[PDB]
């Protein structure tokens, strides 16, 4: 399986999307990847985000687990940095599906929080009732602890 | 239920020592054994209760008490006396084995006669013969292997036959009934009712005019109606057998009938059986079968030849399936479960024996030679058995099919002799919930290794061969013991392995090291046994919920016991391994921010903020966080995404409702008493189980509203932020002092998440799991069954017959799948592996390049020239498992750095390793192609 | 039109063309049972049935029966 990952990991380093940054993995584990993700929304873009991307034993058919290292305050993501990402997901995950589309979703639910679908369901109520208090405690929490843009 | 029948069993060769050793072990009460006849030589190949010393003592006399040992709650017993009238009324299910067949008729007679169940089963050679008559009139209550599918209702129509909406299948005739239902009190286990099955998916039940309006909730479940099943005698089957078989089967199961028809003929007309591969019996024997004319098409006459002459023995792995199945029928009519066989069954293993242009054993090679193994020889030959001596075999897992594969070895004389051996590797220890599902065990086995103990037992059944105990599992850390030097010796792989995974990893080993893999399994009464052998059939293939859905909204009965499994995990392990680990926390928020441990810490400190003082004291935790988890966060949930939210609970998602606490109840004190008994077991405080003075605290001093825990309970947007952290340490000062709180490793651990498991199902409208439902998911416990256990490891030593017996080709080895609650029973011929083409390359599951180092070791340049030039496609990816060590893609000077090193030198050195499997990958590859992997040879 | 017996038991018709591939079919039968493809396979007349082969080349007459069986974790 470590082929194909190898394979994803270089179609990814070759052409990067503008919104990733410094993909790298372990040199000895293609398997775990590490990148820095660069939000566009108003409150996030103020800094970068560490990202882990994890590959099973069995990834062709079990979806890869996205994980921020760098905390991050959002509905969507646990307070472990866990990423509740819908196409990763065991129900719909299917083996034809790559990284660069999960990382393409990634992006987007990072960009425009649906809060529908919640991980931190007190950040989601404070986003759908007073957004104003979500987006300043959001920036204060990003740039308290956030990697600088490279 | 099986207590109360007993149970009659003639014939104690080694197929009634199967039957007998399965109904033992399940437990029946109550057996009986029959078997005056003098223990021989031709009977120690296949009975394992028996040995050398009881020569001459009657089978059943000695075998008693081995049968006794098995299951000290079974009353075995003997019978001296013949099979009269007066002792089969006293049994419920007799059985005959080693029985003739005058003998059969007049016993069969009486059974039908007197509605006795009644079961043959024999073994002759590599033939099965099976046997039931279960009665004129016979009731099977539960013709169905599963539970019935429960669901729930969403809506209930009046008046005319009734709409059922529900949030499962059914069928038009089917009777169903009604539990926990609202409104219509009166359907709440009311008679079933008929049902019918419309185009858009929705249900009648017939006339509901006179029933109340639908309130909420609901369950239906459908209930599994009788059958009657009824059996002709033994007098009249022989001339109609109804042989369960498929269409192509069903002329080959004839013919096998028609030749043990011949074979009683011979019995009768010489009084001896035929001698071991003797052609002039074995004519005879055509001769008889011939003479008796189509059955109510013409037969095999070397079918019948062939099963004549391999008929004169006794084998281990046949006793082991055909007594399987027998004791699976005899458990069929104890406790009126599952369908039993209609009328036969036959069961052909012929496929063990040496191919038409190979030379078949000889009248004097099979001759008894006053030897354990002369019930084999008889059928396969001595210098089979010779060869069988030097077999050395990688066993992996003791578990139930391992036990039996071992008893089989043991029977078999596998690694009697010189070079030869059986390893068996397992590193579980025998729990007591080992015993009573295989025979391998007894009382002074508890908490022992497996692999060490079915070691010692394989020793007693056999003290020739060298059985190794290795108390390591086998996976990617143990690599160093289960290297190449010891597949050196090992001739193949025996699995009995507990997952997907091991199976797997055991699999790709067997792969690596071109070892013939046998592989078994079960599950409830399915059961399969595989052979995988290199260069001839396929490769092993192997099968493959978040917190964001079960956190918020459990769909489903996995969901929620899930959620109560992560609740125990964190109350009562998790976060006291996080208290005991660093008291930084605890004296300084500063680093508390840094932890990310305020949640779990603050839950554990409760409503309480001192330390509870006594039971009366800590039983106050427990229901207040039964109000914090079941009624404040649903609240908050509910005034999060209201009702009519945009509605939001809509579709398969529903508006959930609020818990309220009522001690009368049963649900909400198990809760109560489950929580508070762990914690207090946790904490040091003593437990207790006074169910009434617990309730008498509970309505004494209840708590006056459940929404002032907004006083003591922070907000998940303030526990983040100093304000709450302060404020917890201050709570917390006192809980640093004193014993650290002992993590409860899942005493109560059952009934906790039962309990939850109930509330939350009740709560969201989900069906409530079980006790054994809510057991076997949050405990991981296996469905099994003896009989399969031992039906699959009788298929897995037939093919290891083939395995042993040299080359072989593919259409002599079979793939086994049984499942005895419907009468299934398949073997086929597995397939060719699939030949991967890609261009001029073609390559199976098996093929590999080996390619050696050197005594100067080749740079990696080399190395890809060297396969660029034997393939003819360039090396565009190489890797050793997860690590790259090329890649075409790479930049110009990254690639000549990699290149100009040594293999070696990209890679860790594993001690002990010779051959290193690397993995390639070729220019204009498609995407998944699984290249051969190079095993690159140092 | 086909009847396939599912693991609990169950026969439930399916409807399917003989032209079309057992993958089809064994996808119809995921979707119907709510299992997951890699942990069963389907047998016709006791002979196994693979994905890619057709279901012209296992002989399904019309109305016949098709059992599913499950791959078994073990024991
Ligand atoms: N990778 C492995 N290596 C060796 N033994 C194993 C492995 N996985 C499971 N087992 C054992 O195999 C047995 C299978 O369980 P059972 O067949 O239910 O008794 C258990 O005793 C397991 O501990």
């Amino acid at each position: 399986a470590s082929k194909r990952v190898a394979k994803e990991l270089e179609d990814l380093q070759k052409e990067l999307p503008k919104y990733l940054r410094n993909l790298s993995s372990e040199e000895d584990n293609v398997l775990v990847w590490h990148a820095l993700l660069l939000p566009e929304r108003p409150p996030y873009n103020l800094k970068a985000f560490r990202l882990s991307i994890s590959f099973p034993r069995e990834y062709p058919f079990q979806p890869p687990t996205v994980k921020f290292t760098t905390r991050i305050y959002h509905p969507n993501v646990d307070r472990d940095g866990r990423v509740c990402l819908p196409i990763i997901s065991k129900k719909n995950w299917k083996a034809s599906t790559r990284t660069s589309q999960v990382l393409e979703a990634l992006n987007m639910l990072v960009n425009q929080p649906e809060p529908g679908q919640p991980v931190r369901l007190e950040l989601a109520e404070q986003l759908t009732q007073d957004p104003e208090l979500f987006d300043q405690m959001a920036q204060e929490f990003t740039l308290q602890f956030g990697v600088d843009r490279p | 239920r099986i207590q109360g029948a007993k149970v009659l069993l003639s014939g104690l060769q080694g197929l009634g020592a199967e039957v007998a050793k399965n109904l033992v072990l399940m437990g029946v009460g109550s057996l009986t054994l029959h078997d005056p006849h003098p223990t021989c030589w031709s009977d120690l190949a296949a009975q394992f209760l028996l040995s050398e010393q009881d020569l001459g003592r009657s089978r059943a006399e000695a075998s008693q008490k081995l049968l006794a040992e098995l299951n000290g709650a079974v009353q075995v017993s003997v019978y001296t006396g013949d099979i009269t009238k007066d002792l089969l009324l006293d049994f419920q299910v007799v059985v005959l084995t080693a029985s003739r067949l005058e003998e059969q008729l007049r016993v069969g007679t009486l059974c039908h006669e007197h509605g006795v169940c009644f079961l043959v089963a024999d073994t002759r050679g590599l033939v099965g013969q099976l046997f039931c008559d279960f009665g004129e009139n016979f009731t099977v209550q539960d013709p169905t292997e599963a539970e019935p599918l429960t669901a729930n209702i969403q809506h209930i129509s009046q008046g005319s036959p009734g709409i059922l909406t529900l949030r499962h299948h059914f069928h038009t005739g089917d009777w169903v009934t009604f539990s926990g239902i609202e409104g219509m009190v009166e359907l709440n286990g009311c008679d079933p009712r008929p049902l019918h099955v419309r185009e858009d998916g929705t249900l009648e039940i017939g006339d509901t005019t006179a029933f109340s309006c639908y309130l909420r909730g609901g369950a239906v479940t459908e209930v599994k109606r009788a059958k009657t099943v009824s059996h002709e005698p033994l007098d009249t089957a022989l001339l109609q057998p109804r042989v369960v078989a498929q269409s192509a089967q069903k002329v080959r199961a004839r013919c096998l009938h028609q030749s043990f028809r011949a074979l009683h003929k011979f019995q009768q007309l010489h009084g001896r059986p035929p001698k071991p591969w003797d052609p002039v019996d074995a004519e005879m024997v055509v001769d008889l079968a011939q003479a008796m004319g189509p059955l109510k098409e013409q037969l095999d006459e070397a079918l019948v030849r062939t099963v004549a002459l391999s008929s004169a023995g006794g084998l281990s792995p046949m006793a082991a399936v055909l007594g399987a199945v027998a004791a699976q029928e005899v458990l069929k009519a104890i406790s009126g479960k599952f369908m039993p066989l209609d009328q036969w069954l036959y069961f052909d293993a012929l496929d063990c024996l040496p191919e038409d242009g190979d030379p078949f054993p000889n009248p004097e090679d099979c001759a008894p030679r006053r030897c354990r193994y002369d019930g084999q020889t008889a059928v396969f030959g001595t210098n089979f058995q010779e060869k069988l001596s030097h077999q050395h075999y990688l066993l992996v897992g003791a578990g139930a099919v391992g036990c039996e594969l071992l008893k089989s070895f043991a029977l078999m004389g596998l690694g009697a002799g010189d070079g030869g051996g059986v390893t068996v590797a397992d590193m579980d220890h025998v729990e007591l919930s080992n015993l009573s599902r295989q025979f391998l065990f007894r009382s002074q086995d508890i908490h022992r290794k497996k692999a060490e103990v079915a070691a010692e037992a394989t020793r007693r059944l056999n003290a020739d061969l060298q059985v190794t105990p290795l108390n390591l599992q086998l996976d990617p850390t143990t690599e160093d013991i289960f290297g190449d030097d010891f597949f050196s010796g090992v001739n193949g792989v025996a699995a009995a392995l507990d997952t997907f995974e091991a199976r797997d990893y055991v699999a790709a080993r067997c792969t690596h090291f071109l070892k013939p893999l046998l592989e078994a399994g079960t599950m409830g009464t399915r059961g399969s046994a595989s052979v995988f052998i290199p260069h001839v059939t396929e490769n092993y293939k192997a099968p493959s919920d978040p917190v964001c859905t079960v956190r918020y909204i459990p769909a489903t009965t996995e969901h929620t016991v899930q959620w109560a499994k992560g609740e125990f995990d964190d109350l009562f392990c998790e976060s006291a391994k996080t208290i005991n680990s660093h008291p930084q926390a605890l004296s300084s928020p500063e680093d508390l921010v840094k932890s990310q441990k305020q949640p779990l810490l603050q839950t554990m400190r409760g409503v309480l903020t001192e330390r509870p003082q006594t039971w009366q004291d800590c039983v106050l935790w427990a229901f207040g966080h039964w109000q914090l988890r079941f009624h404040y966060g649903i609240t908050q949930l509910l005034r999060t995404y209201p009702p009519d939210k945009v509605p939001f609970w809509s579709g398969p998602k529903q508006c959930p409702q609020p818990l309220k606490f009522d001690a009368s109840q049963d649900m909400h004190l198990l809760y109560v008493l489950a929580a508070a008994n762990l914690y207090a077991q946790m904490h040091g405080l003593p437990g207790s189980q006074d169910q009434t003075a617990l309730r008498g605290l509970l309505n004494l001093l209840p708590l006056p509203d459940p929404q002032n825990l907004d006083r003591i309970f922070a907000s998940e947007l303030e526990l983040d932020s100093p304000s709450g952290c302060k404020q917890l340490h201050e709570d917390l000062k006192t809980w640093s002092k004193g014993p650290p709180l002992k993590p409860l490793t899942f005493n109560f651990h059952v009934d906790f998440v039962v309990a939850a498991a109930s509330l939350r199902a009740q709560n969201y409208g989900i069906p409530v799991a079980s006790h054994a439902e809510t057991k076997r998911i949050v405990g991981r416990i296996i469905p099994a069954v003896v009989t399969t256990t031992a039906a699959v490891a009788g298929l897995v030593g037939l093919e290891l017959y083939k395995v042993v017996g040299g080359p072989r080709p593919r259409h002599a080895f079979r793939h086994s799948y049984l499942h005895l609650a419907e009468n299934y029973f398949s073997r086929w011929v597995p397939k060719a592996p699939d030949i991967q083409k890609f261009h001029h390359l073609k390559w199976t599951c098996w093929d590999r390049l080996e390619v050696p180092a050197g005594q100067p070791e080749r740079t990696l340049e080399s190395l890809l020239a060297h396969i660029q030039e034997l393939q003819g496609l360039r090396v565009t990816m190489l890797l050793h498992g997860s690590a790259l060590l090329y890649s075409a893609g790479w930049s110009e000077e990254k690639q000549t750095q990699h290149l100009s090193r040594r293999v070696t030198d990209l890679v860790k050195k594993v001690p002990g390793q010779r051959v290193l499997v690397l993995e390639l990958g070729y220019e204009g590859e498609e995407d998944d192609t699984n290249f051969p992997r190079l095993h690159y040879k140092l | 039109s086909i009847l396939v017996r599912n693991d609990k038991g169950r026969s439930s018709p399916y409807e399917v063309q003989l032209k079309q591939t057992v993958a089809e079919l064994k996808q119809q039968v995921c979707q119907k049972e709510r299992v997951q493809a890699d942990q069963f396979w389907l047998s016709f007349e006791g002979r196994p049935m693979d994905d890619e082969h057709p279901l012209e080349e296992y002989g399904l007459m019309k109305g016949c029966t098709v059992f599913m069986n499950l791959r078994l974790r073990g024991g």
